[PDB]
RNA sequence: CUACCCUUGGUCAGGUUGAAGUUCAGGCUGAAUGGAGGACCGAACCGACUUACGUUGAAAAGUGAGCGGAUGAACU
RNA sequence: UGAGUAGCGAAAGACGGGUGAGAAUCCCGUCCACCGAUUGACUAAGGUUUCCAGAGGAAGGCUCGUCCGCUCUGGGUUAGUCGGGUCCUAAGCUGAGGCCGACAGGCGUAGGCGAUGGAUAACAGGUUGAUAUUCCUGUACCACCUAUAAUCGUAUCGAUGGGGGGACGCAGUAGGAUAGGCGAGCGUGCGAUUGGAUGCACGUCUAAGCAGUAAGGCUGAGUAAAAUCCGGUACUCGGGCUGAGCUGUGAUGGGAGAAGAAGUCGUUGAUUUCACACUGCCGAGAAAAGCCUCUAGAUAGAAUAGGUGCCCGUACCGCAAACCGACACAGGUAGUCAAGAUGAGAAUUCUAAGGUGAGCGAGCGAACUCUCGUUAAGGAACUCGGCAAAAUGACCCCGUAACUUCGGGAGAAGGGGUGCUCUUUAGGGUUAACGCCCAGAAGAGCCGCAGUGAAUAGGCCCAAGCGACUGUUUAUCAAAAACACAGGUCUCUGCUAAACCGUAAGGUGAUGUAUAGGGGCUGACGCCUGCCCGUGCUGGAAGGUUAAGAGGAGUGGUUAGGCGAAGCUACGAAUCGAAGCCCCAGUAAACGGCGGCCCCUAAGGUAGCGAAAUUCCUUGUCGGGUAAGUUCCGACCCGCACGAAAGGCGUAACGAUUUGGGCACUGUCUCAACGAGAGACUCGGUGAAAUCAUAGUACCUGUGAAGAUGCAGGUUACCCGCGACAGGACGGAAAGACCCCGUGGAGCUUUACUGUAGCCUGAUAUUGAAAUUCGGCUUUCUAACCCGCACCACUUAUCGUGGUGGGAGACAGUGUCAAGCGGGCAGUUUGA
RNA sequence: GAAGGGCCAUCGCUCAACGGAUAAAAGCUACCCCGGGGAUAACAGGCUUAUCUCCCCCAAGAGUUCACAUCGACGGGGAGGUUUGGCACCUCGAUGUCGGCUCAUCGCAUCCUGGGGCUGUAGUCGGUCCCAAGGGUUGGGCUGUUCGCCCAUUAAAGCGGUA
């Protein structure tokens, strides 16, 4: 069957990317709390 | 009107227009056509008021709505059809050599160098303000303001004979039957417009209506109460509440929607 | 993923029926031309009517056999 | 523990020879089988080293392992011209200034970013253990630069700027080529099975650059939207411009077969490829650059042989063991190529190219279960029901009913033909009438049980209900009678329209304008659509009733001098005070309306249908069909409780709809039988799970929390497995979904309560001048204010911002306060 | 001083769900959800036996005559545990539900067959009671049906228990 998640590089780095992240105030809030957590993976 | 024989059902009573007057030039002028991207929803993306969408690509042929030229005479070289304006247009060929798009009034002719200016030939055609022109003359594209080019009458039929004149603002009857005093000294093109046969068209086949901008519209009596005042009820059921209603509450088979304390209140009587 | 939707692309073996119009013979019938249609039969493709199997499954919705649509409100 | 139990994930393998400590499982081999519109070839998405070589075998691989998409070591991806960037734009995203906003921020003019589309300069061959339009052999183009000029001169380059291209939809017909297909000089070979001198393969050569090309489309000089010789527009004067499939030449040596240590012909068929070309239709079919131009402005001068040309991607999987599905998973995944025989075909069967033998096996040939095949006589008797299965099937020929909206119904129903050989000789095309295609017609034979001899390919008819139809739906228990539908009608909406998003700006509607646009109801079509003005709606407003606010009589407290003036202080009705509401009318395709005898409300069902999807009594009554018929059909009418836009009644066509009756068929059935395979079963390998208080776990009558393996009393029974069956363990699985309960939750309703978003109206600021009846009502004028219009600028921009001209004007709009409307939305109550 | 309180006297409640939740309050859920209950209903079991089925006692009458061949009014006494109920005792951390199919097993209040008494038994048939449970006890039409009607057979087309 078709399942949830059909991978897409561009679509993934849009919506989820560091750029899209910093684009919004809240995305900054996100990056903030991920760095506060000490995540290595941060936000691909 | 073409009247199709039932080759098949649904075609069972089609009546596509008898396009005899479409005559000259299928293609229409390249200069006058820009892009016409379509959308059923408003910005924000949310679907503001739409029981429609979909449908075929449309031209965006540009009407020369203003009739803003003075003293020149024009060829009226072609009778080419327009989708969005319902009534097909005619193409005036101005003496300057620039060409322009007129709406195409009943009567119609392959060549008549009428109008476009303050000089007043009251014999069909265009031009002529409100201060000029005889009482009772049939007239197409009326203006609502000076210089704005007009917008009142148009459509597939057209009317509104100059019902009297007086004051700083001459009175006129309208196709709705409202009799409004539009301001004097505003342009008003002579004659009725377009396909008197247009109202007689019957789509017949379902979804030829979807070839147009129209798309299907579910009733209020069906659906569910979270979705509509009429919604719900086990089995087919009547209206229920007194006064039939629209989605979003608000009664919809009696109450008048016209705005209170309008600026338009001074002009017009009856309708 | 799913529902509508905007922008831009792609796909639909084959067989059948013969609309208007046109072309000749009468005071709207036969023939040729012509090629209409959410038209017919049926693959691709899309779909899920019935049934059997499967039910700690190959599979957290499937498989076999038939079945519906298939130039369109088409499929993607 | 269950248990050495279930399972080991769709298929055809056999042997020989290797290797090795060890092979059913790795490698080589021969034969075999499987796919072949795909299990082949090529590529996008995604994956990122899985790609190659040599080594290795712990663990991963559902067995094994010498092997591997596993482990170690080493190594792999080469571009001026392929995809992308240094080109172009669409949706959309971002958006200097700007308009809005409690903040955060939202919107948006520029202008940018953005391919899935537009423009863009090379091809053939060879080669590696892994790359190649990328390396190299050959041949070639594009752009730039530097060196020459035959030819100009205060010819050449021309723009962010117009013009012309680019530039377009869907269907259908032929026709022109071309690929590929098929048969008869070229290499080899000539048979040990009775026979013969024919048996088998192949028959090609690229861009670039010379030549032409009828398939295609279209006529030439003078003058006049902001700067033009180009565009446009109009008056005179009778075959060549633009494209272009393909072919011919040259590229010309490269490609090539068999093996034994050099070949390019002819003939025939012919597209899905080469045109949105042509033709027809209406639902009237993107942009911007590259390109051709012409001006505004720039500038000394613009074939030949050397050179210069960047960044990114390039491995490998890619209908799959490398992608999404936790798995080496019977599923999902866009596009391109796609040969022979047979065919109408990409259908069907067998095969090419080319790929695979599916990561547990050996035996046996029990029950039972599954997937197949056959079946005496009967033929729906089975069953809730013909569920399932059987039957029909292709082409050529005849022949086809009620009805009807005249199209249909229709492939109705149904009948005949079909193989092979040999004669005759009449259409087609292609051609120098040779032969090559395709393919009929008549006649005589021959063979079988059977000739579309396999495979693949409609069962059909009668009648009823619902729904006109194609279409849509509950992803994952409902595909319908539900939704939609064209048509009908009602209502609102005069254009910053309503109506919707948002606090707003901004925006849908709609570059739309009453033949349009929003909402309600009905649902093609045909014949029609009855009777009745509390609620709603619309209009009217004479009178009643009503808020803030205006207004101040008079009331009370204090003390200057019990009485008690001022002052400041608490509190105050008479009057003025809008919309609503009360009352009036009109309106039913607005909400919504049927009483009682042997009397009334506003009016008490016209047409049509009727025991219906509607009928309780009920299997109503009579008839039809049957041997028999609670179903079905036709009537009937005392219609428990049909009825005319919640439409009434018919209706051809249509339906994986619900129902009743037949023809034909048959393992559905009488009534079961045998056969093939998978699993079950024995053996070798591997090896789970739910569940489980400890267990040495019999029956009967009884007892008991009122149905006992375990209690009483009898009865019966040596200890331990294997194959089987399900009565019981109130068997396993889910803290019952019904029921009730909790001063539990949530969704939904309304004339439940309390509110609120919004909308209507009033006072008051913004808010001015001037005209009579006593500041109030009504009118006139502009300096406030308002423009979703005109030209003007910032400015090669519909935004704003200023201007000016118009328009509307103390109204509006906003702000504060007020009173009505208000299940649109919210929080809750609704006893025991 | 006052505005305000306190104290004493009193008035304003079908607060009537009357020890009075608030000044102020109705419904739907089959789209449903959670916490509980066998404290409590629907199934089956159990107790009960009004109802039910069966069996008697009395004997007025019926039956030309005769109550007792057969039938049996008014009344009376019981059995069985298949019916509808009553009770709420086991089960709500689940005791699966009508009919059919498949397979049966038991009771006897016997439908058939075997043996008998009476007879209003001439004979062949019958009626009714008694003994008797060995075996037997049909295919269809209609309805989901169990029931029931019908068609056609048959020696007969039994009635119940077994969740
Ligand atoms: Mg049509
Ligand atoms: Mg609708
Ligand atoms: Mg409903
Ligand atoms: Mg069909
Ligand atoms: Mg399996
Ligand atoms: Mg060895
Ligand atoms: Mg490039
Ligand atoms: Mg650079
Ligand atoms: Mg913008
Ligand atoms: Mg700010
Ligand atoms: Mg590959
Ligand atoms: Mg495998
Ligand atoms: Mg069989
Ligand atoms: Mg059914
Ligand atoms: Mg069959
Ligand atoms: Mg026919
Ligand atoms: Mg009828
Ligand atoms: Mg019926
Ligand atoms: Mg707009
Ligand atoms: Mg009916
Ligand atoms: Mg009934
Ligand atoms: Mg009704
Ligand atoms: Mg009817
Ligand atoms: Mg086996
Ligand atoms: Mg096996
Ligand atoms: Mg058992
Ligand atoms: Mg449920
Ligand atoms: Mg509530
Ligand atoms: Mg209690
Ligand atoms: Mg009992
Ligand atoms: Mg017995
Ligand atoms: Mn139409
Ligand atoms: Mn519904
Ligand atoms: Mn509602
Ligand atoms: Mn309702
Ligand atoms: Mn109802
Ligand atoms: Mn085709
Ligand atoms: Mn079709
Ligand atoms: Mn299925
Ligand atoms: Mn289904
Ligand atoms: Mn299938
Ligand atoms: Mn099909
Ligand atoms: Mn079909
Ligand atoms: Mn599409
Ligand atoms: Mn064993
Ligand atoms: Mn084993
Ligand atoms: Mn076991
Ligand atoms: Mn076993
Ligand atoms: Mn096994
Ligand atoms: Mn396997
Ligand atoms: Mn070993
Ligand atoms: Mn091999
Ligand atoms: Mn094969
Ligand atoms: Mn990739
Ligand atoms: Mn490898
Ligand atoms: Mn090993
Ligand atoms: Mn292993
Ligand atoms: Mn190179
Ligand atoms: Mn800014
Ligand atoms: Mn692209
Ligand atoms: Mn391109
Ligand atoms: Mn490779
Ligand atoms: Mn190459
Ligand atoms: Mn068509
Ligand atoms: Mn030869
Ligand atoms: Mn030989
Ligand atoms: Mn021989
Ligand atoms: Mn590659
Ligand atoms: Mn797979
Ligand atoms: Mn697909
Ligand atoms: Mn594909
Ligand atoms: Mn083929
Ligand atoms: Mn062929
Ligand atoms: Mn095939
Ligand atoms: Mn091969
Ligand atoms: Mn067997
Ligand atoms: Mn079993
Ligand atoms: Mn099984
Ligand atoms: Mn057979
Ligand atoms: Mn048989
Ligand atoms: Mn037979
Ligand atoms: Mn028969
Ligand atoms: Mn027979
Ligand atoms: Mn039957
Ligand atoms: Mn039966
Ligand atoms: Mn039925
Ligand atoms: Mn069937
Ligand atoms: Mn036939
Ligand atoms: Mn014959
Ligand atoms: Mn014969
Ligand atoms: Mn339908
Ligand atoms: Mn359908
Ligand atoms: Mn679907
Ligand atoms: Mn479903
Ligand atoms: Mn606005
Ligand atoms: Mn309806
Ligand atoms: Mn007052
Ligand atoms: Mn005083
Ligand atoms: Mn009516
Ligand atoms: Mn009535
Ligand atoms: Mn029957
Ligand atoms: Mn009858
Ligand atoms: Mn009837
Ligand atoms: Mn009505
Ligand atoms: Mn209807
Ligand atoms: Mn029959
Ligand atoms: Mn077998
Ligand atoms: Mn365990
Ligand atoms: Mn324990
Ligand atoms: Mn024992
Ligand atoms: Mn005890
Ligand atoms: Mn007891
Ligand atoms: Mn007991
Ligand atoms: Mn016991
Ligand atoms: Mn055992
Ligand atoms: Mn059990
Ligand atoms: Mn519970
Ligand atoms: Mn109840
Ligand atoms: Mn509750
Ligand atoms: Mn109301
Ligand atoms: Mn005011
Ligand atoms: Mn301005
Ligand atoms: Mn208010
Ligand atoms: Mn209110
Ligand atoms: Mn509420
Ligand atoms: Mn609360
Ligand atoms: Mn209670
Ligand atoms: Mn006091
Ligand atoms: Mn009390
Ligand atoms: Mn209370
Ligand atoms: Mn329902
Ligand atoms: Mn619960
Ligand atoms: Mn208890
Ligand atoms: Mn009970
Ligand atoms: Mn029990
Ligand atoms: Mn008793
Ligand atoms: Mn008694
Ligand atoms: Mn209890
Ligand atoms: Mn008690
Ligand atoms: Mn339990
Ligand atoms: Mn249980
Ligand atoms: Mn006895
Ligand atoms: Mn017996
Ligand atoms: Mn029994």
């Amino acid at each position: 069957v078709k399942r949830t998640y059909q991978p897409n590089k561009r679509k993934h780095s849009k919506v989820h990317g560091f750029r899209k992240r910093m684009s919004t105030k809240n995305g900054r809030k996100v990056l903030a709390r991920r760095r506060r957590k000490g995540r290595k993976v941060l936000s691909a | 009107i073409k009247k199709y024989k039932p080759i098949t059902n649904g075609r069972r009573n089609m009546t596509s227009l008898d396009f005899a007057e479409i005559t000259k030039t299928t293609p229409e002028k390249s200069l006058l056509k820009p892009l016409p991207k379509k959308a059923g929803r408003n910005n924000q993306g949310k679907l503001t008021v739409r029981h429609h969408g979909g449908g075929h690509k449309r031209q965006y042929r540009v009407i020369d709505f203003k009739r803003n030229k003075d003293g020149i005479n024009a060829k009226v070289d072609s009778i080419q059809y327009d989708p969005n304006r319902s009534a097909n247009i005619a193409l005036v060929v101005y003496a300057d050599g620039e060409k322009r798009y007129i709406i195409a009034p009943k009567g119609l002719e392959v060549g008549q160098i009428v109008e476009s200016g303050a000089e007043a030939d009251i014999k069909v055609g265009n031009a002529l303000p409100l201060q000029n022109i005889p009482v009772g003359t049939v007239v197409h594209n009326i203006e609502l303001k000076p210089g704005k080019g007009g917008q009142i009458a148009r459509s597939a039929g057209a009317s509104a004979q100059v019902l009297g004149k007086e004051g700083k603002y001459v009175l006129i009857r309208l196709r709705s039957g409202e009799v409004r005093m539009i301001l004097s000294t505003c342009r008003a093109t002579i004659g009725q417009v377009g396909n008197l046969q247009h109202e007689l068209v019957n789509v017949g086949k379902a979804g030829r209506s979807r070839w147009k901008g129209i798309r299907p519209t579910v009733r209020g009596s069906v659906m569910n109460p979270n979705d509509h005042p009429h919604g719900g009820g086990e089995g087919r059921a009547p209206i229920g509440r007194p006064s039939p209603m629209s989605p979003w509450g608000k009664p919809t088979l009696g109450k008048k929607t016209r705005r209170g304390k309008k600026s338009s209140d001074k002009l017009i009587v009856r309708g």
